[PDB]
């Protein structure tokens, strides 16, 4: 509603998983860009489907 | 009466309540090469190990590209009306069920009754004429 | 009472740990959002094709004549309209 | 006749008294609840649509940029959009 490495143990997870996540994003960058280009067609796509 | 009037709200509320090889895309390479003078980036792999700082730097560049593209094609932010999609899936499912019920009604009720009547009539007829003719 | 109370009151070491969490959660959400937009576009196009194929496809439904599903259905409808008209004039 | 009717009325009174005792507190707190809950539900519904130390310091500098870029790129409904993926796939299969 309102809206070893010395790291604190509560945050180990976030730190360990950040690498793969970043790699994955970088590798799929082109796909994400194409997807963003299709965003203006989304209303037409919705109308054709309804018909 | 109070409990009945609050049903819709309850529903809304319930809905809420319920090995690192890096292939860098050409687009990012092209960006890094064009801005190479500005982007002091170390090698992704140093002494055979992954440099996490470089990866994060690459990620930042990638995100800038994404930011640029979103500013061009998604100025207002695209909203996929989740309620619309749920309403459409539910309706089409009902159509499918109606077609199946119709076919089941035709196959298990209507054709079974009709086929029985046809068989009785064909037998009654064959018996009647077999008696009158003494042969098939 | 408990709800009303909560509604009135609430609803009405390296310092690096919080940065990792934030970047991780934000990046993950970004992934999923873009995938969803892509899927919507694909599905909308597939549905348009399936329906088009069904309306244009010619098959031997009954007898010796090839026809679309819509044509054969129309023929069948006309035939039973004709049968019903012949029965009301009785 | 009189004895039989009196016995039945006594039973009815006992039952009504037991119910009044428990219903009175609930009816008095109703209107504030209903109003607070409805306002709450409507509000909720509107949201759905070298040295190692030196190393961590350098990393923080770049993650801070990352954090700033992600805050800029992410639309306000990004989380809602991300939840729609399964529903879209279900629609296609049904058709």
């Amino acid at each position: 509603l309102a809206q070893n490495l010395p790291i604190e143990a509560s945050y180990h997870r976030f730190t360990a998983e950040l690498l793969p996540l970043a790699v994955n994003f970088i590798e799929k960058l082109e796909i994400y860009i194409k997807t963003i280009q299709t965003i203006p067609k989304i209303p037409d796509c919705a109308s054709n489907m309804d018909n | 009466q109070m409990l009945k009037e609050m049903e819709k709200e309850v529903d809304v509320v319930d809905a809420v309540v319920r090995n690192a090889t890096l292939n860098i895309p050409n687009l990012l390479i092209s960006r890094i090469e064009s801005e190479m003078h500005r982007l002091q980036m170390d090698n992704v792999y140093e002494a055979g190990k992954v440099n996490l700082i470089t990866v994060v730097q690459l990620l930042n560049e990638a995100l800038k590209l994404v930011s640029g593209e979103r500013s061009l094609y998604d100025c207002k932010g695209v909203r996929l009306d989740l309620q619309y999609l749920h309403g459409k899936a539910k309706f089409e499912s009902e159509v499918l069920t109606r077609l199946r019920n119709m076919r089941h009604k035709i196959k298990r009720e209507d054709l079974v009754s009709i086929e029985k009547i046809i068989a009785d009539r064909e037998r009654e007829w064959e018996r009647k004429w077999e008696k009158i003719l003494g042969k098939c | 009472i408990a709800f009303n109370q909560i509604y009135a009151n609430e609803f009405q070491m390296s310092p690096m740990g919080p940065f990792f969490q934030f970047v991780h959660q934000s990046l993950s959400t970004c992934f999923k959002e873009l995938e969803s937009i892509a899927q919507f576009t694909e599905t909308s196009e597939n549905i348009v094709d399936v329906v088009r194929e069904r309306h244009q496809s010619k098959e031997k439904w009954a007898g010796s004549t090839i026809s679309t599903l819509c044509e054969k259905m129309k023929e069948l409808r006309q035939s039973y309209e004709a049968f019903q008209q012949s029965s009301l004039q009785d | 006749r009189d004895l039989t009717l009196l016995q039945r009325e006594e039973r009815l009174r006992d039952l009504i008294e037991k119910q009044d005792e428990v219903l009175t507190p609930v009816v008095t707190s109703k209107d504030p609840f209903k109003d607070n809950y409805t306002t709450f539900a409507t509000a909720l519904d509107s949201t759905r649509h070298g040295n190692r130390h030196r190393y961590l310091e350098e990393l923080q500098k770049h993650l801070a940029i990352t954090k700033s870029l992600l805050e800029e790129i992410m639309p306000s409904h990004a989380s809602e959009n991300a939840e729609s993926f399964d529903t879209i796939k279900d629609l296609e299969n049904i058709v």
